């Protein structure tokens, strides 16, 4: 296939400085293949910051 | 073909296979050899070119066939001297060869024709050369000219000038110069300046050199074909 | 020169010969050709069953 | 460290994409269908180089074939079903491979002929028959074994995205540095070495057709590295990125994947240049050519 | 001398044309004015034998109208099965430059010759399982033109010196000498009674000889440069000719002129083969313009055209059954047509 | 002159190993298919081995198939017939048979003088139905064979073959394809037939032509002899 047909996630980067602080809205994105994918807008940064993939408090939350 | 077929078409049919594979091979054996056509007027030196190569490397007659070795090169010369008739009807048998060697005797400007006597040598030799040069079927053929008995003509210079042959020459009667203008009106005869190349050597060289010649001048026509063979181009 | 005399004698022989007319001539040809045009295979074109190259 | 989406570079594909590759398809069909009709409706004895130009006339229709298939995509779903999606990856890669493989092969080729006129006919036929089979497409054909293994259909938001899906992105890395490896060193190193040592060959000569045949070669070399270098490129800088060793913003790898999807589309004329280059500069394919628009 | 001699005989020029012009009733034209045209002859490639690796020279039918005979400059005579296109026996000749080749009736020997001057003949049917070279004819001081099988143990061949000659297999000696051509002799062609042959040479001119005696009978002139081909009418009492000049001749023997001229003005190249039909209607030409012309030898109508071959068309054959047709090209290719 | 001999017969145990060599003289060894028939004592022909020319084919019999191997030196002119586990049902008399194959050839034309080996101890049928004739000088007599299968082929050919064997000689051509007349053999031989009987007339009689005569068909490879009709007195 052409590399510009090609899938990327757009989380790359995990990480969690959050810590529930601050999120406007949350969701979970959709990929073929990209495990779980994460675009928290965060409240003050609005950054949508992509948090820890193992982390305790959305798993008991989800 | 197929399973229509009795044993004995069969048999038939793998012995056309054969002949086939033993065909091919003799092709591919021919196609290595370097095929050279060898021409001249009278005296023109061409026992001398040809006595070169004594090695075998392996009525009136009509071809004479020669064949050498050299540098693991195989060379076929063919000698159509014998033949006394009509060239135009025979001449297209030779279409394909790789060079057409060229003998021309550079002391043969003195005398003239035997049955003509108000025939130049010299002249008629470039009649012969002009006719091979432009003519239908050699129209990417490259000749080698060969220029003989450099020594006779050396001596001859003196005693005669070059003005019997050649009226409107003027330079200083010495053979470094008669010699390279003699190989300028040999030159100057092609036409087909875009498609064919003419190598001139002073055979007069006793020594095996003269071999050696052909071998280069063999090497760049070959390479000329394979350019055009590979589509470069 | 005995070659002008092989000529003229040549010559001499060609001449005393008996010769037909052209009309007479042509008129052979053609009873010869309409008496073989039907054992043609090429003018008259055989069926594939009996053509030897059928494929 | 932020979320970076690719919707504007898809829009942007979503339009140039099928306009590029359908004129490729119709130029590569067209120029490939003549030269292997030519070849095929000649009665004479098949040389070295006609062999070469068959293989590559191959490679290059098989591989112009898949573009209608990928020109459906990126404007609608993978229509195709499961089994589709398969092996059209697998014609892809082997052909994309096989035809600069073939390209290196016609260079070593012109190089013995050149270089080594008188004593070098064996060698050029085992070459041309046999071991173009193992130095071609046997190494072509491996090199699809991740097609078999990895490519697959998946299912997202109202869209069918099939694709050669990874563990890990170390595999991508991998998979992007054997394609640059593959695609551009090795068959660059050999053309390029053999180009050049016919050129300083044929550099003195006396004119009309050493001086023909040295502007050639250098067209040849050029055409090569002008195709395929500004893709490698971009794939390169990619593959850093991938590795973290190149940071910046989002708008820098959106930037870097529309010069890729730019250089890949200019990439893909080889198929296309190839034809022009390789069978109709030469007077004996114009005079075959000539031949064969005789008898029908 | 210059006197009674070489000038007396043109006054005999000035009467076998005088008795040629009052045997012209008519012309052949008008006496086929009112008979049906042939219509279009349409010919098909039926078989297609490769195997010679470059330019073929000639050819030759056997008498059962399946195996033929072909020779190529790269010193390869091959025998061919027509109808299977399979090879019976590869031949290779110790001289390449050869010109001409031959099948005898019988089916036992065959013929080679060319630029050496000498005729080989080869035996085919020998216990060893191999053929091998039976004789060669030498005394010829030019190149080999055509030769033709009378028997088994008879042969006639013309050559380049300007001279024909029959031969004795067995012993190796010329039996009879021919003589009278100013140049060279091109191409023969046996009567189908073997008692006498016709001869075309670069003179411009055709003359017929009796076998049994080795005089001139005839001569016929009309062309304008060298015949290269010449056939003779199935009844044996006309033949054609070929020259360089574009045109074939039809003439005739016993009214001992020309009948039909077959020309045409988008023609400009020579003619190197003609054959006729079963019948003697269809007359075949081979051209250098890489075809074959088919005319209709009664009204001088172009009827066909065969049109297969990459370069110049060098030799044709009509088998003795008058089934097929073969072409050899100067490519290494022979095709049948039918 | 035409030679073909036999080596390395004798007597052989139960099971076993024995290689058996033909070695010729006098002919194109390379360009002839070669055939392995064996006699047993006081039986008929029939047919072992085939090789062709070029080793590219290769069949036996359903009889010795598994423990036979056929093979050619050609550069050396020799056949071989490796045979192993030998039983007391390979006890005969064997011969070379040289065979070419094309258009008009002559097949199975020559035969070899056999060497013996002792052990110590669907296929077409072809019918003689007549195993012993009185004859006498002068006269005429006639040969029937019938076959279970038609030999006419598709393209005009009948396969059918005639061989003579005098007492104390190896079989002989007389006649190939139930018409043609082999080379060296008297007019007084003819044949004629349909496709499935065939007939063989010798015409007036001599002291010669007395023997045992056989006819073979070649249409399917596996290759079948008659019972073989004896001429007397």
């Amino acid at each position: 296939k052409p590399v510009s047909l090609s899938y990327r996630c757009p989380c790359r980067f995990f990480e969690s400085h959050v810590a529930r602080a601050n999120v406007k809205h949350l969701k979970i994105l959709n990929t073929p293949n990209c495990a779980l994918q994460i675009v928290a807008r965060l409240k003050n940064n609005n950054r949508q910051v992509c948090i820890d993939p193992k982390l305790k408090w959305i798993q008991e939350y989800l | 073909m197929g399973c229509t077929l009795s044993a004995e078409d069969k048999a038939a049919v793998e012995r056309s296979k054969m002949i086939d594979r033993n065909l091919r091979e003799d092709g591919e054996k021919a196609a290595r050899e370097v095929k050279l056509l060898l021409l001249g007027a009278g005296e023109s030196g061409k026992s001398t070119i040809v006595k070169q190569m004594k090695i075998i490397h392996e009525k009136t007659t009509g071809i004479v066939e020669t064949h050498f070795t050299f540098k693991d090169l195989h060379f076929k010369m063919f000698d159509v001297g014998g033949q006394r008739s009509e060239r135009k009807k025979w001449i297209h048998c030779f279409e394909g060869v790789t060079a057409i060697i060229f003998c021309v005797a550079l002391s043969d400007y003195d005398l003239v024709l035997a049955e003509d006597e108000e025939m130049n040598r010299m002249h008629e030799s470039m009649k012969l050369f002009d006719s091979i040069c432009n003519n239908k079927w050699f129209t990417d053929t490259s000749i080698i000219l060969f220029l003989n008995k450099k020594d006779l003509f050396e001596e001859k210079i003196k005693k005669s000038p070059l003005t019997i042959c050649y009226p409107e020459y003027a330079g200083s009667n010495t053979y470094e110069e008669a010699a390279a203008y003699i190989q300028c009106q040999f030159e100057d005869l092609n036409k087909r300046k875009d498609t064919k190349e003419i190598y001139t050597h002073f055979t007069c060289a006793t020594d095996t050199k003269n071999v050696q010649f052909v071998f280069d001048a063999v090497t760049d026509v070959i390479i000329k074909n394979n350019l055009k063979d590979c589509g470069l181009f | 020169i005995a070659q002008a005399r092989k000529l003229v004698e040549q010559l001499k022989m060609e001449a005393n010969i008996d010769r037909i007319k052209v009309s007479k001539a042509a008129a052979d040809l053609m009873a010869y050709c309409e008496a073989h045009a039907k054992e043609d295979p090429l003018l008259t074109p055989v069926p594939a069953s009996e053509n030897p190259f059928r494929e | 460290k932020e979320p970076c989406f690719r919707e504007e570079n898809a829009n942007f594909n979503k339009i140039f994409l099928p306009t590029i590759y359908s004129i490729i398809f119709l130029t590569g069909i067209v120029g490939n269908g003549l030269v292997i009709l030519v070849m095929g409706y000649q009665k004479k004895l098949r040389s070295m180089t006609d062999k070469y130009r068959l293989h590559l006339s191959v490679a290059d229709l098989l591989f112009v074939i898949t573009l209608p298939f990928w020109a459906v995509d990126a404007v609608a779903n993978w229509y195709f079903g499961n089994f589709l999606c398969k092996a059209v990856h697998v014609i892809y890669t082997v052909n994309l491979y096989s035809s600069v493989l073939i390209l290196a092969f016609i260079s070593l080729d012109r190089y013995l002929a050149i270089v080594h006129a008188t004593n070098s006919q064996r060698p050029r036929k085992l070459l041309a028959e046999k071991v173009v089979y193992v130095g071609v497409w046997i190494p072509a054909l491996l090199l699809t074994i991740p097609d078999f293994i990895f490519a697959n259909v998946s299912e997202a938001d109202d869209r069918y995205i099939c694709d050669r899906f990874y563990p890990n992105d170390l595999w991508v890395v991998v998979f992007q540095f054997q394609h640059i490896m593959v695609g551009l060193i090795l068959p660059g190193i050999v053309i390029l070495s053999c180009y050049c040592i016919i050129i300083s060959k044929l550099s003195h000569s006396k004119g009309h057709q050493k001086r023909k045949a040295l502007k050639t070669t250098v067209i040849l070399i050029l055409a090569f590295f002008a195709c395929w270098l500004p893709y490698y490129i971009g794939i390169s800088i990619d593959s850093f990125i991938l590795l973290e060793i190149i940071k910046q913003g989002c708008e820098f790898e959106n930037t870097v994947h529309k010069w890729i999807s730019i250089t890949e589309a200019l990439a893909f004329f080889h198929c296309c240049l190839n034809p022009i280059l390789y069978a109709f500069l030469g007077a004996k394919f114009k005079t075959s050519a000539q031949h064969a628009l005789t008898s029908v | 001398e210059l006197d009674q001699l070489r000038q007396e005989a043109e006054q005999l020029k000035n009467q076998i044309r005088d008795a040629r012009k009052a045997c012209a009733d008519a012309t052949l034209s008008q006496i086929t004015n009112n008979i049906d045209p042939v219509g279009r002859i349409q010919m098909r490639t039926r078989r297609t034998l490769r195997g010679h690796l470059a330019k073929i020279y000639a050819m030759h039918w056997g008498t059962d109208s399946r195996l033929l005979v072909s020779a190529s400059q790269d010193g390869k005579l091959i025998i061919w099965d027509s109808y299977t296109t399979n090879k019976v026996h590869a031949i290779p000749l110790r001289s390449s430059w050869v010109m001409t080749c031959a099948y005898a009736p019988s089916g036992n020997y065959v013929a080679c010759g060319g630029l050496d001057n000498i005729c080989s003949i080869y035996n085919l049917k020998t216990r060893e399982g191999n053929v091998r070279v039976s004789r060669e004819l030498a005394g010829h001081t030019g190149y080999l033109s055509c030769c033709r099988f009378l028997d088994d143990n008879q042969i006639v061949t013309s050559s380049g010196d300007t001279t024909c000659a029959l031969w004795d297999i067995e012993t190796g000696q010329q039996t009879t000498t021919f003589t009278g051509h100013t140049g060279d002799v091109m191409s023969l062609s046996l009567a189908p009674d073997t008692r006498l042959f016709v001869s075309g040479a670069c003179d411009a001119s055709a003359k017929l000889w009796d076998v049994r005696e080795g005089m001139c009978r005839q001569t016929f002139t009309g062309h304008e440069s060298d015949i290269n081909a010449i056939c003779f009418f199935p009844n044996g009492n006309a033949f054609a000719t070929g020259s360089d000049d574009a045109t074939c001749r039809l003439f005739d023997l016993r009214a001992d002129q020309e009948l039909m001229t077959y020309s045409h003005d988008n023609i400009i190249c020579g003619i190197t083969s003609v054959s006729f039909s079963k019948s003697g209607r269809l007359l075949l030409a081979g051209y250098d313009d890489f075809n074959c012309n088919v005319w209709d030898a009664l009204k001088a109508d172009r009827a066909g055209v065969l049109a297969g071959h990459d370069n110049r068309v060098s030799c044709l054959g009509v088998t003795d059954d008058g089934m097929a047709v073969a072409t050899g090209s100067w490519d290494s290719f022979l095709k049948i047509w039918n | 002159d035409v030679q073909l001999v036999e080596s390395g017969g004798g007597l052989v145990q139960p099971g076993g190993s024995r290689k058996l060599s033909c070695s010729a003289s006098g002919f194109a060894f390379s360009s002839f298919g070669m055939h392995w028939v064996r006699q047993a004592p006081e039986k008929g022909l029939e047919w072992v081995a085939y090789i062709s020319s070029g080793s590219g084919t290769i069949y036996y019999a359903d009889t010795v198939k598994g423990r036979f191997t056929i093979s050619r030196d050609d550069p050396k002119n020799t056949l071989f017939l490796q045979m192993t586990s030998l039983r007391s049902e390979d006890t005969a008399m064997y011969y070379c048979v040289r065979s070419i194959y094309y258009y008009g050839s002559s097949p199975f034309d020559f035969w070899g003088q056999g060497t013996t080996l002792t052990v110590s101890s669907s296929d077409i049928v072809m019918t003689q139905a007549t195993s012993s004739v009185p004859v006498t000088p002068g006269e005429s007599v006639s040969i029937s064979c019938r076959s279970s299968k038609s030999l006419l082929h598709s393209n005009g050919n009948t396969y059918l073959y005639w061989f003579l064997q005098r007492p104390g000689q190896s079989p002989q051509l007389l006649i190939y394809r139930m018409s043609n007349l082999a080379s060296g053999v008297p007019d007084r031989f003819s044949g004629s037939g349909s496709g499935t009987a065939f007939t063989l007339t010798i015409s007036r009689l001599e002291a010669e032509d007395v023997g045992v005569y056989y006819c073979m068909q070649h249409l399917e490879y596996p290759l079948t002899f008659g019972a073989g009709t004896k001429l007397e007195l």
